[PDB]
């Protein structure tokens, strides 16, 4: 809501368009939105998460058109693409890699969100749509995977379709209801098929919202402090136009991410991925090193840290007469994991914005980013001592962020000053 | 668990520059076709692909005469034939030999130190590397431990690491204290066992490094288009990038 | 009041009938296939089944073993009090609901050689690793930790069940008939 | 551009939800526009539209589910969504006759434009768009009648990529790359797949703009006249909301129109489709009473009337050395039958709207009309005697109808009386 | 191009509230297993829908022990065994011999008129019908016309009409003056050929008739469930059309 | 001027030599895969071909005729002017290129025997019916009304060249090797 200029007919072809149909005036206002004239690198991450959303939906319609969802031809039928088709092993190599890039753009989009505030309000909407678009993009992310029909593709699609076998009572019904039968086969792999290439678009309307909501919001600045809305005069003495000023900002970012990219697709396209998969889909054997994709990790370390013999696992065990045991404890630890990051525009009480002025914030912060890191790397490490107890101290200090840390430096905690305009800290 | 050591072998094609021998990937074909093919298929690998550029290069005719010593069964008649190269080598022949289309590329040879991965980013998977350890990887003598205790049927394998071990080469807690396994496949290879042509020497060592850079190509038909395409697109990105950055400094250059 | 506030609910509530009718079968057309559901049962020849090797054989989809369990095997699996177990139920569908885990109550046979069970892991779905691999000398899952003892007992980890033992039973000396 | 009120946050949500993203209002802006009082059956086709794309997507997915696109098992793939899905049978006959339900709406929809002049401006957007629509919607209906890859999907597949054939010099490469290889086989059956899959989100999307173009001109009415947009009084005299007195009377007509639907996919599931689908795809022969899908009968019977010996094909031939000969003439022909539908709005120089008062133009109109239906049925006849000739004189009076006929209605023509306003209308 | 006459069979199943009849199908499977399946094959047809209600309906037990009779070879073994019901009825036997799986929905027995498809409209497509008629169209004596041109192997039939017909039989411009013309297909019936259990006739005119049912019901086993369906779908809308059109009427009261 | 319009053009323009290597690659992989590339001749056994008898046999995924004619047959092949025919050159790749159509140009042997081409209309792409059927005694394509003569050569319809003949040969007495 930010005080600008509104589109203005020129040619006789806008005069002619315009009062028909003001496409050309509402993109107008949508390129030209004034936005903070700080913004540092950490806000080129919403680009490059179009620009994979776009890159994984092309290759991807380009792969759809060569490979065969069924058992017996699946796997083959990705060894032609690879072979045979012109290209294809490269744009094969690009999709994969693709929700390699699409992962590490989206937490770095994420952690740039939490530490800036920019889930606080107004931006609450932004948030939860964003945190639509994170679970799609995983569900997503996992059928793709399922696709080659590789060992990881099985089991995987085994151990997921698994995940709602723990859900009590209904939970038999909706895995059979997920596999199309009584055990990860054919029926799955084509709905399975059917979904991943429906996903995407989904994913893609929400983006819309998503940028729809934060452009009638205004962008977040590094500063957490506003843009002045009471004059156009003040208002263009905080912002700068988005075009040309942050596009080709944006532009010149997406080239250096695209050119590593590239040299990570043409050097070692196989780097970020797991060598079972190299191997047919084998119903009968489950590798020995069966490990989830690097960007599952981490929910995976919580989701195992969580075995039968956890205290706290016990209690609630103990007064749950059984019913929540450690199976389906993992299970709601996981996804429980992920809807308290999606709360957390409720959990932070502090009403500074930007956790560039919160000192005691910024340490816990640093740790939940560390406690992610770690958090991965452990997921791939086996389940023995001393890993199972670094996966738990893990998993806890989550929690403890967003549900007891978080809730409490806002009634604590003494905010620093923060610059009084947006004008005042870009000249600094 | 399953991590070892893996001999860490400079083959020609690892490196952003790297690129097949054209004569080893002939040799390792040899290899494969008088030794390995006896039990293992390569289903995924189409006989022309041996035409191919940027591979064993051989010339059609040969190719369609080397595609003659399989036995496909046709599938619209459905009865016997000679082999065109229109088709695949076929399946493993032994049961329970694993398939080597892609073997080179389903198997790491380098795991990360810590665990972190970082060993795997400086050196690659290492498939070939490892495929070349298991074959000489055979010593004549098993460890001191499984004397006597040893497997009847199953060979000690310096590399390989997914096998079964003696009771008596498990520690306390039951990790085997031995540095490889039992594999179920008799050691392949033994000096000369094959006369290359040009008299290039058939030392185990050799011809275990070739089929190596065979089975590497096997798996990796695209490795240097994919390596060109690589540069290329850096090439495109690094001018894009200096413009597109001197466009950038050169235009909020009017404002701060 | 009015019986037009009644139409407008009339005509609202045979629409959400509708509305149901049409979303059901799009949600039931999910479910098992009418030849999916047509599967029955197998036979599987023991012949060759050596004491101490296991058998793996896929049945429903899913793998099922058929271990032919050594002395070792057997000591171990009746060496285990009750009340050691993590599940105390046979979770075995020959024998009664309420059986209990003991070795004796877990095999085809008396002599308890005969271990005929799903391979898999009843924490979400893997096949363990056998080759009397773990810590109790029996199964050992590798996607989370599960470890079962020479029975099939879950011992440790996430898994909360014992592995299930199917309807199967010796049809003649040679051959186990699954389902 | 009509007068009215806007919406405005009642209950707490409400305020809450509109200062961070309008979700709401902009639904009630588009759920309230006004609409002319007057507005007869003719205007229902377009919802018609909206309910079949939905139906046709819903169903898709689904099919798509149990579906494999490849050759060998592309057919029996789905005898089998018909005799084991759960209700396979009636989903498959759905989205089969979804396709006939959804172009016999597309003409109605379309005619009632072209009699109403609905698409002369300042509706010539809402035309193209629409237009484009048509486009897709056939290249669709296309694309999905060849995956049960019969005898009609085979060989309409060959005839259809063989029209690229026909593009003079280009055409044989065009072709070599729809079909993938020298001929119609697998590699086409898997693209066709993955395109059919991704036209129909692509056809929504244009929908989406279809709607936003006719909204922000307002509808048009039997009339010819605009709404009075001078007072919220007189606007409110020519209008009444859309919800919930239209959407009633559109819901209403569209169970009319679900009721005889439902009523043919339940006792006549086959009668609109070709026997011959029945049959699995033979390459090596084509059905002796191979004929197209009722919805594209008209546009082929306009390409056969065109043969070597007509006399405009031989003085094309002649002037056109050779280049333009009788098979790209009636691919020329057929595509421009389309080509010049969709340029109506240029050539009908009438500056009435409504064709109610045009006496000249509403008997070419219904000749056209009749030509259409005539058209249609001559597609279904062999080439001999006297079809040929019908065929022409058809294929004539069409473009006649509109490259000569509009034009000069245009100048001649003595209009009538149109009512001063809609209202008086309404009222009468 | 064509277009001949079939015999308009009043069948069980025509009809909005058509239904098989349990016994008819029952016996023209009895046909088809005695007589066609000689030659023709149903592979699109599993022998467990025998089973399934709608139809047949026998019980497993026989369904089991028919499926008996059929020597399949098994996926995964390769060599050949006993017939599951899980399995499908057999390809054609004889090569040309045409799959009956789909043929009663393959084939239109009723053209429409002026080319309208308005015969079509009133009568169904009526390849049951067709089905029957080529069966019980093998008349003993060919047209006097193609006396001793009739091309070997062939035989007449007043109903087929895509095949081959003698020079002699085609009039000024080529068309043929015979309403059918020469088939492949031997007549296969003959009176009596089959014992229906319960003694039910097995003249060439009901068992031709039956084995049309059940062709047909081959076909479309569904047939029952998607009319019952039709109905329920008609009646939520005859309802809600009734209700959303009062709804309409009394609120437009408000206005006009 | 400035030099600063000349960089807003060196880059917006080696952007658009990306995007366009970028398009390339998206359209080319719908050209035919190695593996279509690779299909190459096959060898035909007319043992069994009885005069007045067509064997259709596939050959690269389109159907390929092989008539041996009857007398009937290369009559009327042999009775019409070459400026009477729609189509003049004998469209076969056996003879040089500029041939006419001359029904002893289109048959492989010089008795008229042995007429051997792509089954393949030359309108839209159907297969032509066969066995004298047409108006002029040769093939009907039931697609848009093609007729084509004894010969193959298109005599009325959208057609607009004769069926070509595709590089065959006779190999030996009894089979003939196209491609
Ligand atoms: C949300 C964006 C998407 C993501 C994150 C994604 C991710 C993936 C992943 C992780 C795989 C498995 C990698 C592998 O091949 O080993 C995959 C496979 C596949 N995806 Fe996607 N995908 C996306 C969109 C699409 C779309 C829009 C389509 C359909 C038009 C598609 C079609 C395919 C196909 C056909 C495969 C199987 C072939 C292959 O192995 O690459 N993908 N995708
Ligand atoms: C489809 C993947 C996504 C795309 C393409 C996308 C794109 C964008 C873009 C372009 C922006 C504005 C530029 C910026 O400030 O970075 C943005 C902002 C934002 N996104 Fe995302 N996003 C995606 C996923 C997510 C996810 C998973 C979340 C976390 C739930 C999220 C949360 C946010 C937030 C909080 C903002 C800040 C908006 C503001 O400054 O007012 N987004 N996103
Ligand atoms: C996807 C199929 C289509 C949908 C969903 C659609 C939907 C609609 C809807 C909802 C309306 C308003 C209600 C009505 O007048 O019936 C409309 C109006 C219209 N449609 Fe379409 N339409 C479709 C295809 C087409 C096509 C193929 C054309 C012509 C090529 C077309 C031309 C028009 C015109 C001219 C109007 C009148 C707009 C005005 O009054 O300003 N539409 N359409
Ligand atoms: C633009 C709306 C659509 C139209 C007009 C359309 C039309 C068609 C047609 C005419 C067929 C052949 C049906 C038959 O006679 O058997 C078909 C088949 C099919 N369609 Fe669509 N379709 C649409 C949308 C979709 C969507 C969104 C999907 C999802 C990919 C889809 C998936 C399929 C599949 C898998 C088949 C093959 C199996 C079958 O239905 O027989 N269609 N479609
Ligand atoms: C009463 C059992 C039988 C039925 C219901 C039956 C039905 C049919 C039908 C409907 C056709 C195809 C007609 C068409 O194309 O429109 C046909 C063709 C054929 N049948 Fe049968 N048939 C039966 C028995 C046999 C037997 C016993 C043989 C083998 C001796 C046989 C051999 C053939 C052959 C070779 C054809 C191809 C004829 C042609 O298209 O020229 N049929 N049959
Ligand atoms: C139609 C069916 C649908 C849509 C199902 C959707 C499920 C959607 C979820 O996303 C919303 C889910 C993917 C997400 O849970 C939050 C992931 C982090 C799951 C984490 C995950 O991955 C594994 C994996 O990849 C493996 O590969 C070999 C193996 C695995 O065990 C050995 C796992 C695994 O144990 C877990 C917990
Ligand atoms: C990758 C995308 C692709 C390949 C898109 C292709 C789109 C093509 C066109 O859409 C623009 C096309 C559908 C549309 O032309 C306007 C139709 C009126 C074409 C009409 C059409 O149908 C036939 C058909 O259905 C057949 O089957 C039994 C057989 C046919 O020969 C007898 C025809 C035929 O002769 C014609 C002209
Ligand atoms: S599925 Fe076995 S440990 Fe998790
Ligand atoms: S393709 Fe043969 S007549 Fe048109």
């Amino acid at each position: 809501g930010i005080p600008h200029d509104h589109y203005e007919p020129r040619t006789g072809i806008e005069k002619w368009l315009h009062s028909r149909l003001p496409i050309v005036a509402l993109a107008y206002d949508t390129i030209m939105i004034p936005t903070p004239r700080n913004l540092n690198w950490m806000w080129i991450w919403g680009v490059v998460l179009a620009f994979c959303l776009v890159l994984q939906i092309v290759t991807g319609i380009v792969l759809a058109m060569h490979y065969t969802p069924h058992v017996d031809l699946a796997f083959a039928s990705v060894e032609h693409i690879m072979r045979n088709v012109n290209g294809g092993f490269m744009l094969r190599y690009l999709h994969a890699n693709g929700a390699s890039l699409f992962f590490i753009a989206v937490y770095l989009h994420i952690f740039r969100g939490l530490y800036y505030g920019s889930y606080k309000a107004p931006r609450e909407v932004t948030w939860i749509v964003g945190m639509l678009i994170y679970l799609a993009m995983m569900a997503t992310a996992f059928m793709g995977y399922v696709l080659p029909w590789g060992q990881m593709s099985f089991w995987g699609a085994t151990v997921i379709t698994g995940l709602f076998g723990a859900i009590p009572g209904i939970g038999h019904s909706i895995q059979t209801w997920l596999l199309g039968g009584p055990a990860v086969d054919n029926a799955t792999l084509n709905r399975f098929f059917s979904l991943h290439y429906l996903l995407p678009f989904v994913i893609a309307a929400l983006v819309a919202i998503h940028i729809w909501a934060f452009h009638s919001t205004g962008n977040n600045n590094p500063t957490g402090v506003e843009v002045r809305r009471t004059s156009k005069a003040e208002a263009q003495k905080d912002t700068v136009p988005f075009w040309p000023y942050f596009i080709i900002k944006d532009v010149f970012a997406l080239a250096v991410v695209l050119l590593v990219f590239f040299a990570i697709v043409g050097f070692m396209p196989n780097y970020l991925g797991h060598p079972d998969n190299y191997i047919e889909a084998n119903p009968l054997r489950t590798p020995a090193h069966i490990v989830p994709e690097w960007y599952f990790l981490p929910f995976y370390a919580i989701l195992r840290a969580f075995t039968a013999d956890v205290w706290v696992v016990q209690i609630a065990n103990f007064i749950s007469f059984g019913i929540i045991d450690a199976k389906f404890f993992g299970v709601l630890a996981m996804f429980g994991a992920i809807l308290v990051m999606a709360l957390v525009p409720w959990l932070d009480t502090s009403p500074v914005r930007s956790g560039r002025y919160r000192p005691m914030f910024k340490i816990y912060f640093w740790l939940l980013a560390a406690d992610f890191v770690i958090l991965t790397w452990v997921g791939a490490q086996q389940t023995t001592f001393p890993y199972d107890w670094i996966s738990l101290i893990a998993s806890a200090y989550w929690f403890a962020y967003f549900l007891v840390i978080l809730p409490i430096l806002g009634a604590i905690e003494k905010p620093v000053a923060p610059p009084a305009t947006i004008e005042e800290d870009f000249n600094a | 668990a399953g991590g070892g050591h893996v001999e860490d072998v400079p083959f020609s094609f690892e490196g952003p520059f790297g690129t097949f021998d054209q004569h080893q990937l002939q040799r390792g074909l040899q290899v494969y076709t008088e030794v390995c093919a006896a039990c293992h298929g390569m289903k995924f690998v189409p006989i022309r692909s041996l035409s191919e550029p940027g591979g064993p290069e051989l010339p059609e005719d040969q190719v369609r005469a080397y595609a003659t010593q399989f036995t496909v069964t046709d599938e619209e008649t459905g009865e016997d034939r000679e082999g065109k190269p229109t088709d695949h080598f076929p399946h493993s022949a032994l049961e329970n030999a694993p398939d080597l289309s892609l073997m080179a590329k389903a198997r790491a040879g380098f795991h990360g130190p810590m665990g972190t991965g970082i060993s795997q980013l400086f050196n690659g998977i290492g498939g070939p590397e490892y495929i070349y350890s298991v074959l000489t990887g055979f010593p004549e003598e098993p460890p001191k431990c499984a004397e006597g205790h040893e497997p009847d049927g199953f060979y000690y394998n310096r590399a390989f690491q997914n096998g079964s071990v003696p009771d008596t080469c498990k520690d306390a807690n039951g990790v085997k204290t031995t540095a490889g396994s039992w594999i179920a496949m008799p050691p392949p290879l033994m000096d000369d066992l094959v006369e290359y042509a040009d008299g290039h020497d058939a030392s185990v060592h050799a011809m275990a490094e070739d089929v190596s850079a065979f089975l590497m190509w096997a798996a990796e038909p695209k490795l240097m288009a994919r390596k060109q395409a690589g540069f290329t697109a850096v090439m495109f990105l690094t001018v894009l990038s200096v413009l597109l950055y001197l466009t950038n400094k050169r235009l909020w250059a009017g404002v701060k | 009041g009015t019986r037009r506030d009644f139409l407008y609910y009339a005509t609202a509530g045979a629409g959400a009938v509708a509305t149901g009718a049409a979303v059901w079968p799009l949600i039931n057309q999910m479910n098992p296939s009418a030849d999916v559901q047509a599967l029955a049962s197998i036979f599987v020849d023991v012949s060759s089944v050596e004491p101490g090797v296991q058998l793996t054989v896929k049945f429903l989809g899913k793998p099922i073993f058929i271990r032919r369990r050594t002395e070792a095997d057997i000591e171990l699996g009746r060496s285990v009090q009750l009340g050691q177990l993590v599940d105390t139920n046979a979770r075995n569908a020959n024998i009664d609901a309420g059986a209990e885990a003991t070795d004796q109550n877990r095999t085809l046979d008396e002599a308890g050689e005969w271990l005929v069970m799903w391979g898999v892991c009843t924490h979400l779905g893997c096949s363990p690793i056998g080759g009397v691999s773990g810590d109790f000398g029996g199964w050992f899952c590798p996607c989370h930790g599960s470890h079962y003892d020479s029975a099939g007992r879950i011992r440790k980890g996430p898994a909360p069940e014992n592995l299930p033992i199917p309807l199967a039973k010796f049809i003649d000396e040679t051959t186990i008939q699954l389902g």
